[PDB]
């Protein structure tokens, strides 16, 4: 039976057809299933199959199944199902996740111990931000404060890098919300780069490039130190570290700042 | 040479005068800290203890001088030395004295504390237990830092290798301080570790179960969905417990509608008056 | 200030904005020749008069338009004053702000969470007692209005005024006061800010409400690492308070009286039933009932009532498969204690420390009996006819005194009705109710014209979900009764 | 378009490396085409979000003020830049071209 | 003018003349704009 159910669910999620009762029947399996793989694949097929969400009869079944897989992805013990269902919660249902209960379940999920879920959930909520501030914004502000606090008082590199990746996915997922808080972000990060595992440097560079992306002409008063530190990293590069991302950042700023021709003379060694 | 007797005479003076010794701080403390910076030898260990007595006396008017204190507590804090037992007592007396404005100076002592949870060689890790008992007393001081200071604490009882009394202390400390803090959205980070560690020590069944039961008081009905996941583990040793049973009883089965999910702080307030 | 002819008669910027003098001035001297013996009381009188005048002028259109001209109108001056550290002026303006927006004032206090509860909309009201407004008035406040599309101009006016204040940078001064001031005033300003924000996303159009809630200035100061730390930490705490405030807003008002809570409970139950778990046989049963401390002695006030409720509501204990002698003694002890003839249950007075718990436990016990029918017939019968006996005795079924008005108004025997309430719900319950002289006894009660509050309590306990003998009773009540 | 430009990048890279080993002026003839190629991303941005329009319009002028003053290359650089701007929108560049 | 803003078509009319309005009903006090 174990191979039969897994194969049948995988095939159902696999091939195309033109079904509506099978997912309503699917509530029997994972609510009581103790076999991990069948629950996981049932979650996959149920998340996948109901994308066309328009007629005024079938909202009931999609709402119920949303409740079911949201709570299952909240609750079940092994983190693999957590991550795998959270991956399925992409924008494909963005305009319908805006129910209050979904948001409160998401806030509950927002803080756990394992970090892949950190990144995925924070991306999801950041995408979710701009269409309904009323719920998310306060919790978002507390978060942002909290991440700043780790980034600066954490005497552990792991937490610092983790907060940096938090910041990166924040800036990616929230286009307009992050704009007013640019000044403390950039100043903290640049003071971090001139600090007296280098992956922290990699992630801070990726994030600072993204901050350049979101912000046009508002980094005018910080371009100089950025240039000097970046070319110091490049010129006489002590380690053949992740250069391609470093070059991508260095290129990113000028195309946004509109800083065009001065560096070739004020940094004469640049072109060679 | 003769500094021990003069300093003990000083603290005798300060206990003798009582409240009215306050005007004498400005011309005594700066020299005291300058000496501490320049002082040397194991006598320094004595000195700090005496300084603790000083801070015990004038509750609030130590404030302008205390900032420098912090960076000296930073400087002479060796990672693994017997000096830590006394520095813990220093911190305890600080907490008892300030009590409410303490959060102002909380950050600067955080990082070292963190590494103590890891880079420690105490037999049975008694220093971790001591500092943990000290952390119990912060109360409304750590309102904004829980997110960083909890993950260590949960981590210490995530290791099966730790001495069992240390795990008991960790569970106790997490269990009790909830009577002063807000612990609602921080559910997932605790529920799963408890069900992980539930069956890995047959003695730690009771302490852990009552810690969980105490925690679920703060969370109102929103616990309702978690019940079957713990349920299977609950009877898998045929272990039953009273208060948790009471709590699940009046959540699953209707008690009232206005007694659901109030902030823990307002209930602490109402029991205070 | 309306008619052009009238407008020609009055000067530009000396007449109307005069009334806000005693706030814009630090030392206002209204009269030349005053008695020295009293000075400050002059200031309180002046402040009261000016405050009432101010809240008067912001009602009329002429005041609003005139007081917010694009020039350096006085309303800008008021807000500009707000950011000067003068200890009483900043506690003069906040009152004006509250009763402009018709908000409930908080009690002055140095601690936030108490002030929070002090202005909860679900706060008890004196008129909600039995004698005054027993249910209808309270039900007016707690449950929401039924209109879905009616305009409610009042919110329109408030939106206009709110936008008017938003234009002139009111939030900046609010944040300034929250940061740099005393605590007695910080709590007041924080509460005002939270309430205004909650009004924002409720009555304000999106474009004017999509950027306010970002809170730029406060948040910016919150993360500056060069400013003195006091501002930083107090701003952090302010944000925490704001979040908890909003969460309490989403909590929603909840009933304090038992009747409304029970009514909404039945309503949600039947509407849920419209649209579509531990066994515990014997072992833990014995454990708890042994631990229940009840079998040791019949003296009240020494029992673990919470554990009692746990036993009473546990799912699979139903006395139908389970005939236990200790259970029989337990249920007999409860049956006796709850009896009006026991003169213990009815002789604990109101305002007891642990009373509402006792009442819900009693309704619990009655529901338990309703669950265990085919062998527990008698247990309810004697108790219910004892209740009706006490009922007739208090109503005047005897010619001795016929006046026991000090019996129910101060004792929980009034709450006996709730049991009939939970008896009047289930279909087996109504056949039980008609088994004894209840419906007819109630119809005999309604013929009385001297005791009134009996009608008050009884009318609020009956079920009306199903057609039956209860409905004709209420029909007679609304047709045959006192004014 | 982005994949097209990505292929164009290395198909210029080949001859750019083959041409760079000798001297800078020799690589100028390929560098003009490279700066040709990478400007198209700015055309995409101009067509997509109408808020950056003035800034990119200004920086086009400043970037172009520094190249070698020979009519032939100004021809094509302005002609590709003209893809999204009418001549009557930017009078200043065309006057200098005419001069 | 707030009155004539009760319907979607009227709101479309008004938005042409730089006047904002609320686009949700009172049924749920936390409305998401699509």
């Amino acid at each position: 039976d174990v191979g039969s159910i897994t194969l049948a669910l995988r095939t159902l999620g696999s091939f195309e057809f033109e079904l509506t009762q099978f997912v309503r029947h699917c509530a029997d399996h994972f609510l009581n299933s103790e076999h991990k793989e069948i629950r996981m694949e049932a979650a996959r097929t149920c998340s996948r199959l109901l994308t066309p969400s328009v007629s005024q009869t079938a909202v009931q079944v999609v709402a119920d199944v949303l409740s079911k897989l949201l709570v299952v992805g909240i609750t079940d013990p092994d983190p693999d199902i957590r991550y795998c269902v959270l991956a399925s919660l992409d924008e494909r249902f963005d305009a319908h996740l805006a129910q209050a209960e979904n948001l409160q379940a998401l806030f509950v999920a927002l803080n756990d111990q394992v970090f892949e879920i950190r990144e995925l959930a924070i991306c999801t909520v950041g995408r979710l931000s701009s269409m309904n501030p009323a719920f998310v914004m306060p919790f978002l502000r507390k978060m942002l404060i909290q991440i700043l606090t780790e980034l600066e008082h954490s005497g552990i590199g792991r937490i610092k890098e983790q907060s940096a990746r938090m910041l990166g996915h924040l800036v990616s997922n929230a286009p307009r919300l992050i704009r007013p808080y640019m000044e403390p972000i950039l100043k903290a990060l640049i003071l971090k780069l001139k600090d007296p595992n280098p992956g922290v440097i990699n992630n801070v560079l990726a994030t600072i490039g993204e901050l350049a992306q979101v912000s046009g002409l508002e980094m005018r008063k910080w371009v100089d130190e950025l240039f000097i530190i970046i070319m110091d990293m490049l010129q006489d590069s002590s380690l053949l570290a992740k250069r391609q991302v470093a070059l991508w950042t260095l290129g990113q700023l000028v195309a946004s700042t509109g800083y065009v021709v001065e560096p070739y003379r004020k940094y004469p060694t640049l072109l060679e | 040479h003769h500094h021990t007797m003069v300093v003990q005479a000083i603290t005798f003076i300060f206990k003798s005068l009582g409240l009215k010794c306050v005007q004498f701080l400005p011309q005594v403390m700066p020299t005291f800290l300058n000496v501490i910076r320049v002082c040397d030898g194991a006598i320094r260990e004595f000195l700090f203890q005496q300084l603790g007595m000083l801070v015990s006396f004038v509750k609030s008017h130590i404030r302008p001088y205390m900032d420098e204190i912090v960076t000296l507590m930073r400087e002479f804090w060796v990672m693994n030395t017997s000096i830590q037992s006394t520095i813990i007592l220093l911190i305890e007396q600080i907490v008892v004295a300030l009590g409410g404005e303490f959060k102002l100076y909380l950050p600067q002592l955080i990082p070292h504390m963190l590494r103590v949870f890891m880079h420690d060689n105490s037999p049975g890790r008694i220093v971790s237990i001591k500092l943990l008992a000290a952390i119990q007393l912060f109360g409304a001081n750590l309102d904004d830092y829980l997110h960083l200071l909890l993950p260590p604490i949960v981590k210490l009882f995530d290791a099966p290798e730790a001495p069992l009394p240390s795990r008991k202390a960790a569970l106790e400390t997490v269990d009790r301080l909830t009577e002063s803090l807000d612990f609602t959205d921080y559910a997932s980070r605790i529920i799963h570790p408890i069900v992980r560690t539930l069956d890995q020590s047959p003695e730690l069944r009771s302490t852990a179960m009552d810690t969980l039961s105490s925690l679920v008081f703060q969370l109102g009905k929103k616990y309702q969905i978690f019940i079957p996941m713990v349920n299977k583990v609950l009877v898998r040793h045929r272990i039953n417990h009273q208060r948790y049973d009471v709590l699940i009883c009046r959540i699953v089965k209707g008690y009232t509608l206005a007694d659901e999910e109030e902030d823990p702080l307002i209930y602490q307030h109402r029991m205070l008056r | 200030l309306n008619h052009p002819k009238t407008r020609q008669y009055v000067r530009a910027d000396v007449e109307l904005e005069r009334i806000l003098a005693p706030y814009t001035d630090f030392h206002y001297r209204h009269s030349p020749d005053t008695a020295e013996g009293q000075l400050k009381e002059d200031r309180e009188a002046r402040f009261l008069a000016s405050k009432m005048g101010i809240i008067a002028t912001f009602r009329s259109w002429a005041g609003i338009i005139n007081l917010c001209k694009p020039g350096n109108s006085g309303i800008q001056s008021l807000i500009g004053v707000l950011c000067i550290p003068n200890m009483e002026i900043r506690r003069g303006l906040l009152e004006v702000l509250y009763d402009i927006f018709r908000l409930p004032l908080p009690v002055v206090t140095e601690e936030f969470i108490e002030a929070l509860l002090s202005v909860d909309p679900g706060r008890f009201q004196d008129s909600w007692r039995l004698s005054d407004g027993f249910v209808a008035a309270e039900a007016k406040t707690i449950l929401p209005h039924r209109a879905r599309s009616r305009p409610d101009l009042m919110d329109n006016y408030l939106a206009l005024i709110l936008s008017a204040f938003i234009r002139n940078g009111l939030l900046e001064g609010l944040v300034e006061v929250i940061t740099n001031s005393d605590d007695h005033i910080s709590v007041r300003a924080t509460i005002l800010l939270g309430e205004l924000l909650h009004m924002a996303n409720t009555i304000l159009p999106h474009s004017h409400s999509h950027h306010l809630h970002c809170l730029p200035t406060l948040m910016n100061m919150a993360a500056s690492f060069d400013i003195p730390k006091e501002k930083r930490l107090r701003a952090s705490a302010a944000l925490n308070c704001l979040k908890r405030f909003h969460e309490m807003k989403k909590r929603g008002p909840k009933p304090y009286s038992l009747h409304l809570d029970h009514i909404i409970q039945k309503a949600i139950a039947t509407h849920q039933k419209r649209d579509q778990i531990l066994k515990d046989t014997e072992e833990a049963l014995l454990i708890n009932l042994r631990d229940s401390q009840v079998l040791q002695h019949k003296e009240n006030l020494e029992w673990n009532w919470n554990l009692i409720g746990t036993i009473l509501k546990w799912p699979n204990v139903n006395l139908r498969n389970y005939k236990d002698e200790q259970l029989h003694r337990f249920v007999r002890r409860l049956l006796y204690f709850y009896k009006p003839s026991s003169k213990l249950y009815a002789n604990l007075d109101l305002d007891f420390a642990k009373a509402k718990q006792l009442t819900v436990v009693g309704c619990q016990f009655t529901e338990f009996l309703l669950e265990s029918e085919e062998d527990g017939q008698g247990y309810l019968e004697d108790l219910v006819k004892d209740i009706v006996q006490w009922l007739n005795a208090s109503s005047g079924m005897k010619p001795e005194r016929s006046l026991q008005n000090n019996g129910l108004l101060t004792t929980l025997s009034q709450h006996y009705f709730l049991f009939i309430g939970t008896l009047s719900c289930h279909p087996h319950g109504v056949k039980m109710l008609e088994k004894c002289s209840v419906f007819q006894c109630l119809l005999n009660l309604c013929s009385l014209k001297n005791q009134d509050h009996l009608l008050k309590l009884t009318v609020s306990s009956l079920d009306y979900s199903r057609d039956g003998l209860a409905r004709v009773i209420l029909s007679k009540i609304l047709t045959a009764a006192t004014d | 378009a982005q994949q097209c430009i990505d292929k164009a990048r290395d198909l210029l890279d080949a001859e750019l490396t083959a041409m760079a080993g000798e001297s800078y002026s020799r690589a100028y003839g390929a560098m003009v085409s490279c700066h040709m190629l990478s400007e198209l991303e700015e055309v995409i941005q101009y067509k997509l979000v109408p808020e950056r329009r003035e800034i990119i319009r200004q920086i086009w002028w400043e970037r172009l003020q520094g190249c070698q003053r020979i009519v032939e290359d100004w021809q094509k650089i302005l002609m590709v830049r003209s893809l999204v701007v009418s001549p009557h929108e930017d009078m200043r560049t065309w006057l200098k071209y005419a001069s | 003018l707030g009155l004539i803003a009760k319907t979607k078509q009227g709101c479309d009319i008004l938005k042409c003349h730089n006047w904002d309005a609320v686009r949700h009903s009172r049924k749920h006090l936390w409305p998401v704009v699509p």
